[PDB]
């Protein structure tokens, strides 16, 4: 019955700090070692440190130069993550995990910690609809979607006729740009014979600003 | 640092047929009492990493015996007998026998299918963008394999540069498929100097380039 459950996701303006929670059950939490590990977004899995808490004994990785610091209450089995003078590079999901003596290194993982670094403000994003076209040519099967765009932070959901359209739609991984601001595209295609029977709607959900919007996308 | 390599970086596997993943460690990985620290990581999509393999040829419990480790010195290998559609994601291979503790770059398994030629549509600005002062043009490659595809946007038939962003969803779990977006950013102003709008793509499954385009202010 072992767990790692840490805490939210944080987002934080450079040159701050974040302090992430591990909270550890099942087992004896003083005697293995909590190990945390670093994940930049599409990118590989970076060692940070480690802490006996039987003991407060610490091992990190010399990258950070100190910007490090791994703390664990006893008392409480929680181990805890603190990251000094944050930059964008910064921008990754944060894991704990638990060894187990005799060779298990990195067994057991949290669900990771999500910590984005910028400077951008909440803000609630644009939605354009995706209008879909054709009349001559063919291939006889349309496209139509809704651009999201300028919104910060991630994330943001969109469904389509409120769940009840699945089956084709397609959104993609938002992008970052220049502005501090994050964009992206839901597309979904569908029997162009049918653009004058099903009324399509995107419904873009951004919780951080608390910004709902259904977009109808009509054909023109 | 115990610098960790593997290879390749990308690997597509047909369900049913055999695949492998290859580690090269810097230094050697093997000690006194015999035990050589390499462990294998498994990253399914979404989801956060699993002991896969620890000190080399051990299996974790629960994984299926179809997955094993091996080694020799300073190359390391970990083999699927035959491949499962829920062996994907990325497999990342590690040392925990210096400080600092490494990691290898990692190598994402996606499922490999027959090719499949990108459908292409083409998305003028919506009118209420225009209005805010910006032009969006949003080409669509969809339901396509493999992820593989250049992409360049033409403007009165002259090729951009640095205008535009593209992003790829990841492999769809029903037909393996993919599907990628590029977006084209203009002034309003800038928007309307030119004509035709073109989205050429280039891939494996199209004999030739396939363009799709329109005349600004004009359907």
């Amino acid at each position: 019955q072992v767990q790692l459950v840490q805490s939210g996701a944080e987002v934080k303006k450079p040159g701050s700090s974040v302090k992430v929670s591990c909270k550890a059950s099942g087992y004896a939490f003083s005697y293995s070692w909590i190990n945390w590990v670093r994940q930049a977004p599409g990118q590989g899995l970076e060692w940070m440190g480690r802490i006996f808490p039987g003991d407060g004994d610490t091992d990190y990785n010399g990258k950070f130069k100190g910007r490090v610091t791994i703390t664990a209450d006893k008392s409480t089995s929680t181990a805890y993550m603190e990251l000094s003078s944050l930059r964008s590079e910064d921008t990754a999901v944060y894991y704990c995990a638990r060894n187990v003596f005799d060779g298990y290194w990195l067994v057991y993982w949290g669900q990771g910690t999500l910590v984005t670094v910028s400077s951008a403000s909440t803000k609630g994003p644009s939605v354009f609809p995706l209008a879909p076209s054709s009349k001559s040519t063919s291939g006889g099967t349309a496209a139509l979607g809704c651009l999201v765009k300028d919104y910060f932070p991630e994330p943001v959901t969109v469904s389509w006729n409120s769940g009840a359209l699945t089956s084709g739609v397609h959104t993609f991984p938002a992008v970052l740009q220049s502005s501090g601001l994050y964009s992206l595209s839901s597309v979904v295609t569908v029997p162009s014979s049918s653009l004058g029977t099903q009324t399509y709607i995107c419904n873009v959900n951004h919780k951080p600003s608390n910004t709902k919007v259904d977009k109808k996308v009509e054909p023109k | 640092d115990i610098v960790m390599t593997q290879t390749p970086l990308s690997l597509p596997v047909t369900p049913g047929e055999p695949a492998s993943i290859s580690c090269r460690s810097s230094k050697s990985l093997l000690h006194s009492n015999g035990i050589t620290y390499l462990y294998w990581y498994l990253q399914k999509p979404g989801q956060s990493p699993q002991l896969l393999i620890y000190q080399m040829s051990n299996l974790v419990s629960g994984v299926p015996d179809r997955f094993s480790g091996s080694g020799s010195g300073t190359d390391f290998t970990l083999k699927i007998s035959r491949v499962e559609a829920e062996d994907v994601g990325v497999y990342y291979c590690a040392q925990n026998l210096e400080l600092p503790y490494t990691f290898g770059g990692g190598t994402k398994v996606e499922i490999k299918r027959t090719v499949a030629a990108p459908s292409v549509f083409i998305f003028p600005p919506s009118d209420e963008q225009l209005k805010s002062g910006t032009a969006s043009v949003v080409c669509l490659l969809n339901n396509f394999y493999p992820r593989e595809a250049k992409v360049q946007w033409k403007v009165d038939n002259a090729l951009q540069s640095g205008n535009s962003q593209e992003s790829v969803t990841e492999q769809d779990s029903k037909d393996s498929t993919y599907s990628l977006s590029s977006t084209l950013t203009l002034s309003k102003a800038d928007y309307e100097k030119h004509k035709v709008y073109a989205c050429e793509v280039t891939h494996q499954g199209l004999s030739s380039p396939v363009t799709k385009s329109f005349n600004r202010g004009e359907c």
